[PDB]
RNA sequence: GUGUAGUAUCUGUUCUUUUCAGUGUAACAACUGAAAUGACCUCGAGGCUC
RNA sequence: UUACUAAGUCUCAUGUACUACAU
């Protein structure tokens, strides 16, 4: 319960501080690493597949050095199914294209510089769109194709006025996008072929600073905050009906019939409702770390319930498991409610026995309530925190049986059963 | 005096604004108009309800005279206490019945209207007609 | 500088006047004492508090003023040292602890004002006071001056001025000041323990017996202050303390025993046995004390030795049990209150070490004796031993002897001896399952004590029966139930309220132990008989009757006609807000079972009909009854009928509904989460209503509802509820404004700041000078509850403000 | 009476919690509170502090922390200018 | 209709690894019937908390304690004249003094007294984020980054007793780097660097405070204005052999100062610099100082942003007079470490804010004060020494890494 | 207080001491005067304790209290629990 | 089924020195100060009028 | 085919509730 992992890795300090990590779409797991130099701008690229790394060409070195290239952001792309290119964005504001080679029983990685392209923005975020590079300028989203001697702008989409910069963004099956901001929050776009443009169809409710963002689904989005909020949003069914029943080409121009309220919100509140829909908050949570990477895994160690696991910056990995049925979240919710004020229950018992004849923060060891701490920035909505219910396992049998008496429901033993059920069955 | 006459024109203020149509004539006397335009015109902010500058204490409404006293949510109206106790100008009930109405029958139940992110209720407004409206856009089709 | 005299009148302004107007005088005098004259200032400040008219608060104010003057006039306080030393000395020896504390504080302030040399030159020549009271006052003054000006700062001067051989006065005053300093400091004698013992050891072998007694008293005080650990310095005089136990005579041996009594528990485990064996030659031999100063000292020393872990229980039973039982365990102290307390405490402390059975089979005579005076102390000691040890060490013959002694003491209770009444319950609890074979003895005892028809006798009998009711009636007999119930309901009209309350408590205990119709009094008869008893205005009588009516409907919820239960509930509904909280708790404890037995619909309809009657002086309690009747199955049985009572057009009724909704929500923390949605269409017409009252109380609903439902995920409903509130922010009046503020603050927790912010922001500044003043209230409360929570939500951009923050745009 | 108490509680809450906009507050006074609280939380959470350290690229993290502390005072801009 | 209402179950699989706080006390006595040894350490990251022992010269997991569900903003152990239990301050403002106990078959963390302070949030008024305890354990002090400072007087009895808080409130003075000076039981004295919040110019001024046990309040003693470049303060224990007058070490960016309480002695010693000075070169600073004293020899270790680990010793300068001198030198350095501890054993625990916490035993102890070559003195405050870093790692020896 | 307006509070940093309330005022959360689900015992600054005034009811300021005052769960979440020292200085 | 003091709320009614300047107000409102007298022209409006 | 807004202040009367206070 404490570890749940093993870490496979004089004084040793490397001058190169790592930057990002990449993986090829076609190869199921082949992981390419990109670092930086602290000093004169310099980079290295180290590819590993299967057990340990790779050699570079016939050279002894297992890594590649790139002089004068620094990487603000980088992503790998395959323009054709048989060719693999790498993408660097220099702080010089220059877009650098590369080519990856696997030698295969001579096996080695061979990187090859292709083109040079000047960029207006720093390019904080980019990803793979179909056949294309989908990149975000500071203001605007450019979709680059593959040209020769350099890469070309296939399409450009001007952002709504609200978006200053794009920290991160993600796609859903090439049809949809969710675009994040520094200041403002996620805004979802749809690619319209023959319109050659992404159309925003939904805004977000509040201001949230989004570091990393993913899709669980078509209609829902995961996002984290610079300040440590882990949230998930969902497009309203009023919007899902419209986009399910209509083609994207009619959104920007053409006839789409919106209920009376939406338009009245357009003339009444043009600033908020400019995107004509709003994300109803679906899940909200606070993890005191800053989440670096979300990943949605269809199964965790063959488990049925697909989870989403995140690694935080200060370091952590945690998961959000969707609970099937209800009485799962009913029992879990009741256990969390128990452990929440459990310190207060101990204090009131210890108080009554003093009336007939241990401080208040005894069981929590600290004054913070659970709902208060986990609420913090914004109240947790549907998320029940299992990290609390896990503390019920360590308490002595006297304390546990003292707590579970508040329930007409099952005994402490079945409680512990349901608690320990999550790590076993759900992953 | 001089500060009151020092004020820039509201149209001079519009240019600083990405969404100029929200700014209004009274924003000229905003002590910090360039700032207040940025805040008021910021993305998700919801402008102050306009019943200020009226002295009517926010409800003089003639429409308030004609508002219905109340209507039970139909799920609760199923409980039949409406007939058991006459509120308009004893009824033994079952615990299982009432409990199931709130939980078994009414767990998924939610009020039909509610309101949205920036919905603000002005005096003359009445939600009920808009509820029958939204429900009607639903039922009736060409 | 005559205006300083008017400053004394300003001191009256500090005494007679307002709190701020009084503190302003001190704040001004703090910056003016240096320019007022030390002589006249002292001559006007000291007699002001020296007069007997210095009240408690007046004394505190005068002490604070003198402390401020000393802090301002530091060197100027030197010439006035002869004044305060003559004034603060008696006040430090006052009776009340507050007076002595104020005197010690004043002495410490005067000492810290000047230097230690001034205090030395002041307290040194004051030893010429031949009066014992004056000498003790001077010694206490020197001790207080040393406790604040540094113990080692005055230690060498005192040791050099007291180590001489002038006369017995200085030799006694040295030990007196040492003991006073050790008592005033307390636990701060650890480092200065040996430093003081080095100067106090000169009296352990002193020639004069008075100096030896003073040294012994000082050593005992130091050992008590530095106890229990740290007996290293005690070894410096441990040898004389262990030797002179059987060496001195009269006062010397008494002082030696008094010091050894404190030094024994602080001693180690090895030398403790030797010290006890050396002191027993003069302790056990002189156990019979001609006076009280020797007897109390010997009792305290025996208690301290029993507390020590050195002398095991075997040595106590061998050499301590027979002497303690012969010279101490007897009825020879049937009238000495101090002795009756000391011997009882020593016996209770030693019983845990020597075994309860060793004394339970040896104290069954003092209680059964005809002497009620010593019998009271014997019963008190027996009850203390039974409560300390319990019931393990209880022999069959010993248990029989104890039962016989207790019965004889209870029967021969010629006086008002509550010791036997308190010990009977303890003995019955110690009996446990053995009380069943001893049933008829206690049964006949209670019958003879109940049928006596004496007021105090009947009260004591009812108390003892209620104490030992669950032990006897719950023994699975089914034979004494009728004999108890026939006599219980007999004396139902006792004029004495205490006897009536005792009878009610006994009947409640019987109904808790007995069942229906196992109880002797019929339910259909006890109910109508107890009905008018609840109408009485007696505090204890009504408090017992409420619990009796509640327990009547415990196992058997029926035993009644529905009309009778409804009438009882309507009568008890007015007592749900009594002055005594016990009655308020008992009413709620009984009404729950009453409503569970009667029925949900009937009780709900009765409470709803009762809303219009009983105008708003006690009406709200009825609402609490609605909220108290909706706690057995939750608020899903009360709420629908409430909503109809809101459908009623009457204003006052709608108000009572909304408030009843507030309270029923604050009483349920986790329940309202499922009920929130059914509320919002009701608050729809509430918050929209024209009446500032309905808007007020509806906001009060949103307070509790939002606080306890926050974080459940209903924010979308909370968003609605707020959207109706925002327009009410500008509403004036104190009640409306504070209810709405609290409501919005509750919404801050359920929504989170971000949206609640968004409103506050778009209204945050504004030109209107009114709108601004209004919203900055909400933003003040928001800034109070949340700050970091609002940090991400500030709508601040580089074009919005000049400096902005360069670090918010950083992306990695 | 009631409003008059709200004035005193305004003085007390303003004393404890520093900046609380009362009625008229200059944008310089209030924005300073904004900057101070934002920096306060950036340096206050070891999390966001670790974050700004890397994204800024400083040699040590306490450089970023004490940077924010220094950045709280207005004159620190001119101070950087004088380096 | 099916309610979407996604129900997520949060789990922390691996717990936050950036260790922000540490304490040196001896908490639990385990596996030994009677043993008392000061060698042990408890380290905390916000929520997560861990307790390590060494005693072998190699660090050991003891127990990973239950999740506290708060943000621990400071943690410091306290030692009173007994089992050493750690004082812990976090969000909620509560000062929570906790003792690690052995309950049932595991080690559980018991709380003794939690004192309500400020409100529940991470705040500037909140008297947290700066905390230290009297090295004799007589009093604990919390402060705020800006508004106010509170100091409790801690007393032990049959039950622990926390004295009423001692308040000092300076409205516009932003506090940074609380450092408490040890005392002989004379009086507790703590030192801070106050930067004024509202001013026309940037002014960073050190301030001394002596809490008076006699008058029971904190007293502002010496307010010394230093350049805005100031970084941190460290406490020089005595200087009893040389000439109550505490001396502090103020780390600046490109040089070090030490200052007297009475302002008699202010010594500037320029901090040396690397040979390479690769690319962007800051004026640097020293992030973490620490003090150690044995056999009349007390040296302090102060590490720069580059990780360069330095020492200071004091010399009387027998030629002139008996007066303090300040002598820098060079060590094995290390990677940047947030905080440093030293056991009574020769083991030096380096807690790195960067990645990994690792423990040492020092043998060479560094160069002797006699060498004028590589050592700098307070003789001439204006001087510069360039040095090439040493990867040979002579002075310090890594024992355990985490 | 929540109801009577002219009542003034203390609002200092609370000490270790616990405020007392009389049996007459028993059960009220000293801020909101609520009877429901109390949580944490009130703590007052040392300046409100000292001598005889320590024994007074922190609510009604007159009677001598036996019982300790607790904050409710609504004030403990609203944070008014930690606001400062509750006491009523003026009788009202 | 009464009297003393006092309050709130409808409705009816009506438009207070023509102007200037200041305070005030979101702008009003409101408040604070003073005062033109005479001549002429076109359809209450208007005057680089005297 | 009419593209949706009127009462306010003062004065002197009428309409209706109410609050302390006394038989």
């Amino acid at each position: 319960l404490d570890n749940w992992f093993h870490v496979h890795e004089m004084l040793q300090i490397s001058t190169f501080r790592p930057r990002t990590i990449l993986s090829f779409p076609n190869n199921p797991k082949s992981i390419l690493f990109i670092d930086n130099h602290s000093g004169k701008k310099q980079c290295r690229i180290s590819l590993q597949i299967d057990g340990e790394c790779l050699k570079f060409g016939s050279s002894d070195h297992l890594y590649k050095i790139l002089d004068d290239i620094d990487c603000v952001s980088a992503a790998i792309i395959d323009f054709t199914r048989q060719a693999d290119h790498l993408i660097i964005c220099a702080g010089d504001k220059r877009l650098l294209t590369y080519k990856i080679l696997v030698n295969k029983d001579k096996l080695s990685f061979d990187i090859e510089l292709l083109h040079q392209t000047e960029i207006i923005s720093p390019i904080h975020a980019m990803l793979k769109f179909k056949n294309f590079l989908l990149t975000a300028m500071g203001s605007t989203i450019v979709l680059y194709g593959l040209g020769k001697k350099q890469l070309l702008r296939r399409s450009v989409t001007q952002t709504p006025v609200s978006i200053t910069k794009i920290v991160s963004m993600h796609q859903w099956n090439y049809e949809r996008l969710a675009v994040g901001d520094i200041h403002e929050s996620v805004t979802l776009f749809i690619w319209d072929p023959a319109g050659n443009v992404f159309i925003p169809y939904v805004d977000d409710s509040v201001k949230r600073h989004v570091t990393v963002l993913k899709f669980l689904d078509e209609a829902t989005v995961i996002g984290a905050d610079r300040y440590g909020n882990a949230w998930t949003l969902r497009s309203p069914p009023e919007c899902e009906k419209i986009m399910s029943n209509h083609d994207p080409s009619e959104l920007s121009n053409g006839a789409i019939k919106y209920p009376l309220d939406v338009i009245t919100l357009q003339q009444k509140l043009p600033n908020t409702y400019d995107c004509k829909f709003k994300f109803q908050l679906l899940n909200h949570f606070f993890v005191n770390d800053i989440i670096t990477d979300f990943h949605i895994l269809d199964s965790l160690s063959n488990s049925d319930r697909p989870g989403c696991i995140y690694m935080g910056l200060q370091g952590t990995v945690g998961c959000f498991i969707p609970l099937l049925s209800k009485g799962n979240v009913f029992m879990m919710g009741n256990i969390e409610n128990i452990m929440a004020e459990a310190d207060d229950t101990f204090y009131l018992d210890y108080e009554s026995r003093k009336k007939n004849n241990i401080c208040e923060g005894s069981c929590s060891i600290l004054g913070r309530d659970h709902q208060e701490y986990r609420s913090y920035y914004a109240p947790v909505r549907k998320v029940i925190d299992g990290d609390l219910c896990e503390n019920f396992l360590r308490l002595s049998l006297n304390e546990q049986e003292f707590l579970a008496k508040n329930l007409k429901s099952v005994q402490v033993e079945d409680i512990i059963q349901t608690i320990n059920e999550v790590r076993t069955n759900y992953m | 005096k001089r500060r009151k006459t020092e004020k820039p024109s509201l149209s001079q203020l519009k240019s600083q604004v990405p969404y100029p149509q929200i700014i209004e004539w009274y924003d000229c006397d905003a002590r910090y108009p360039g700032l207040l335009a940025s805040i008021k015109c910021t993305k998700n902010v919801i402008p102050v309800p306009s019943h200020w500058q009226s002295k009517k204490e926010y409800l003089s409404g003639r429409s308030l005279l004609g508002k219905r006293p109340f209507e039970l949510p139909d799920i609760i109206k199923k409980t039949n206490i409406e007939q058991m106790r006459s509120t308009l100008p004893a009824l033994d009930l079952d615990y299982k019945k009432l409990h199931d109405v709130f939980f078994k029958i009414g767990a998924n139940w939610k009020p039909d209207h509610l309101l949205c992110f920036g919905d603000v209720y002005y005096e003359n407004r009445n939600l009920f007609e808009e509820t029958n409206w939204k429900r009607m856009v639903d039922h009736k089709r060409p | 500088e005559k205006k300083e005299r008017t400053l004394s009148m300003l001191l009256l302004k500090i005494k007679n006047g307002n709190t701020a107007s009084r503190r302003t005088s001190m704040r001004i005098l703090t910056d003016k004492a240096v320019t007022f004259g030390p002589e006249m200032i002292f001559n006007r400040l000291l007699p002001i508090l020296l007069d007997r008219s210095l009240e408690d608060q007046e004394r505190h104010l005068m002490i604070k003023t003198i402390d401020r003057v000393l802090y301002q006039l530091g060197d100027l306080t030197k010439p006035y040292v002869h004044k305060i030393l003559v004034v603060a000395a008696p006040l430090l020896i006052d009776e009340d602890p507050m007076v002595r504390s104020t005197g010690q504080e004043i002495i410490t302030n005067l000492s810290t004002v000047a230097g230690l040399k001034t205090i030395l030159t002041v307290m040194r020549p004051d030893i010429e006071n031949e009066d014992e009271y004056v000498r003790n006052v001077t010694s206490r003054a020197a001790a207080v001056v040393a406790k604040a000006l540094g113990v080692n700062q005055l230690l060498p001067f005192i040791n050099a001025a007291c180590h001489s051989r002038k006369s017995w006065k200085a030799r006694h005053t040295g030990i007196k000041i040492v003991q006073q300093i050790g008592i005033l400091l307390g636990i701060g004698v650890l480092n200065h323990l040996t430093g003081l013992m080095s100067c106090i050891k000169d009296c352990l072998m002193d020639d004069h017996v008075p100096v030896r007694i003073v040294t012994a008293h000082t050593l005992s005080t130091l050992a008590e202050n530095s106890y229990p650990y740290g007996i290293e310095v005690f070894n410096v005089v441990l040898e004389p303390l262990w030797k002179g136990i059987r060496s001195h005579r009269g006062k010397v041996l008494s002082s030696f025993l008094k010091a050894v009594g404190s030094m024994i528990p602080l001693m180690d485990p090895e030398y403790a046995g030797y010290y006890t064996t050396e002191a027993m030659r003069i302790i056990r031999r002189e156990f019979d004390s001609p006076d009280d100063e020797m007897k109390k000292t010997i009792l305290l020393v025996l208690q301290k030795c029993s507390a020590v872990e050195s002398i095991t229980p075997k040595f106590l039973r061998e050499e301590i049990a027979p002497e303690f039982f012969q010279k101490f365990w007897v009825r020879r102290v049937a009238l000495d209150r101090p002795l009756n307390k000391v011997v009882t405490y020593t016996t209770v402390t030693l019983a845990k070490k020597l075994g309860c059975s060793y004394t339970i089979d040896k104290l069954l005579t003092p209680l059964r004796d005809e002497a009620e005076p010593f019998r009271t102390m014997a019963v008190h000691a027996v009850t203390r031993t039974v409560n300390l040890l319990g019931t393990a060490d209880l022999d069959e013959r010993l248990e029989t002897r104890l039962i016989d002694a207790l019965l004889i003491a209870f029967q021969e209770q010629t006086n008002s001896d509550s010791i036997i009444f308190k010990g009977f319950g303890a003995v019955t609890v110690s009996l446990d399952i053995r009380m069943k074979p001893f049933l008829a003895p206690i049964v006949s005892t209670i019958l003879n004590h109940l049928k006596h028809k004496t007021p105090l006798v009947r009260q004591h009998a009812a108390d003892l029966c209620a104490i030992l009711i669950p032990v006897i009636k719950n023994c699975h007999e089914f034979e004494m139930l009728n004999k108890l119930n026939i006599i219980l309901y007999e004396s139902l009209g006792e004029v004495y309220p205490e006897v009536l309350g005792s009878i009610i408590n006994a009947m409640y205990c019987i109904t808790s132990v007995m069942d229906l119709d196992k109880l002797q009094p019929p339910i259909n008869q006890i109910l109508p008989t107890l009905t008018p008893i609840l109408r009485n205005k007696h505090r204890k009588v009504e408090v017992n009757t409420i619990k009796f009516v509640g327990l009547i409907g415990k196992l058997a919820p029926t035993y009644a006609p529905p009309k009778e239960w409804m009438r009882i509930c309507f009568e008890l509904l007015e007592l749900l807000k009594s002055t005594n909280k016990e009655i308020r708790r008992s009413a709620n404890a009984t009404f729950g079972f009453i409503a569970e037995a009667i029925g949900p619909h009937d009780v709900l309809v009765a409470l709803l009909n009762n809303l219009k009657v009983q105008e708003r002086q006690l009406r709200v309690c009825t609402a609490v009854a609605i909220g108290i009747v909706a706690k057995v199955c939750g608020p899903y049985n009360v709420l629908p009928v409430i909503m109809n009572e809101y459908t009623t057009p009457e204003t006052n009724v709608q108000n009572g509904v909304l408030k009843a909704m507030s309270f029923m929500f604050e009483y349920i923390g986790n329940m309202s989460k499922d009920y929130i949605y059914f509320i919002t269409p009701l608050l729809e017409d509430a918050l929209t209503d024209r009446d500032l009252v309905h808007r007020q109380t509806a906001s009060n609903v949103i307070t509790h509802l939002a606080l306890n439902c926050s974080g459940t995920g209903h924010e979308d409903a909370f968003i609605h509820l707020m959207n109706l509130l925002i327009p009410n922010i500008f509403e004036t009046s104190p009640h409306a404004i504070m209810r709405i503020l609290e409501g919005l603050e509750a919404l801050s927790q359920a929504l989170g700041p971000g949206l609640f912010m968004n409103y506050i922001w778009a209204g945050l500044f504004h030109p209107a000078k009114n709108v601004r003043k209004a919203f900055w209230r909400v933003y003040n409360n928001m800034y109070v509850m949340y700050q970091d929570a609002m940090v991400p939500f500030y709508p601040v951009t580089p074009d919005n403000n000049e400096e902005y923050i360069e670090e918010l745009d950083l992306v990695l | 009476a009631e409003k008059q108490r709200q004035l005193k509680l305004q003085k007390i809450y303003k004393q404890k919690y520093i900046g609380l906009g009362d009625e008229s507050t200059t944008r310089e006074q209030w924005q300073r509170n904004v900057r101070n609280d934002t920096l306060n939380t950036l340096q206050g959470h070891s999390a966001s502090l670790e974050y700004v350290s890397l994204s800024r690229g400083d040699l040590s993290i306490r450089d970023t922390r004490i940077h924010l502390l220094k950045s709280m005072s207005p004159g620190y801009k001119a101070y950087l200018r004088e380096e | 209709a099916k309610d979407d209402e996604l129900y997520l179950y949060h789990l922390t699989l691996k717990k936050q690894t950036n260790f922000v706080h540490s304490c040196i006390g001896h908490f639990v006595d385990l596996e030994a019937g009677s043993k008392r040894e000061q060698s042990q350490l408890c380290v905390a990251t916000e929520t997560h908390l861990e307790l390590y022992d060494t005693a072998d010269g190699e660090l050991k997991l003891i127990a990973k304690f239950q999740n506290l569900f708060a943000t621990i903003t400071s943690m410091k152990s306290l030692d009173l004249p007994w089992p050493t239990f750690l004082a812990l301050t976090s969000d909620s403002g509560n000062l929570s003094i906790v003792q690690i106990i052995m309950h049932a078959g595991a080690l559980r963390l018991k709380t003794l007294v939690n004192q309500p302070l400020t409100r529940t949030t991470l705040r500037r008024v909140s008297p947290i984020s700066y905390m230290e305890i009297d090295p004799n354990g007589r009093c604990i002090i919390l402060s705020s980054v800006e508004q106010n400072k509170l100091c409790f007087l801690v007393d032990y009895a049959q039950k622990l007793r926390i004295s009423s808080p001692l308040e000092i409130i300076r409205p516009h003075m932003v506090t940074l780097d609380m450092a408490v000076v040890d005392v002989n039981f004379n009086n507790p004295c703590f030192v801070t660097l106050e930067i004024d919040n509202a001013a026309t110019q940037l002014s960073v001024h050190l301030i001394f405070y002596v809490l008076e046990l006699g008058l029971n309040h904190i007293v502002k003693k010496a307010d010394y204005l230093v350049n805005p470049s100031a970084n941190f303060v460290l406490s020089l224990p005595d200087l009893s052999r040389y000439n109550f007058n505490p001396f502090v070490v103020i780390g600046f960016e490109n040089h070090i100062l030490v200052k007297d309480m009475n302002g008699f002695f202010s010594l500037k010693v320029e901090i040396p610099k690397r040979s390479i000075t690769n690319s962007r070169h800051k004026n640097v600073t020293i992030i973490s100082g620490i003090v150690q004293k044995l056999k009349n020899d007390f040296f302090v270790l102060l590490q720069s942003n580059h990780g360069d680990l330095f020492k200071l010793t004091v010399s009387p300068d027998t030629n002139d007079r008996n007066r303090p001198l300040v002598q820098l030198s060079y060590f094995d350095t290390i990677q940047n470490s947030h905080q440093l501890h030293i056991f009574k054993n020769g083991y030096l625990f380096a807690l790195s804010e960067m990645n990994n916490n690792f423990l040492f035993q020092f043998e060479k102890l560094g160069v002797e004060k006699n060498d004028f070559s590589n050592v700098l003195t307070s003789k001439d405050p204006n001087k510069s020494l360039v040095f090439e870093p040493s990867i040979k790692l002579q002075n310090l020896s890594i024992l355990s890494q985490q | 207080s929540r109801h009577q307006f002219d009542l003034i509070m203390c609002l200092k940093q609370p000490g270790v001491q616990t405020g007392l309330l009389c049996e007459k005022c028993d059960g009220k959360c000293p801020i909101c005067d609520s009877y429901v689900r109390p949580k944490r015992k009130v703590r007052v600054c040392e300046n409100c304790s000292f001598g005889k005034q320590a024994k007074n009811c922190i609510i009604c300021n007159l009677n001598v209290g036996v019982n300790d005052a607790f904050y409710c769960w609504e004030c403990c979440r609203l944070g008014k629990d930690k606001d400062g020292c509750p006491r009523i200085l003026n009788l009202g």
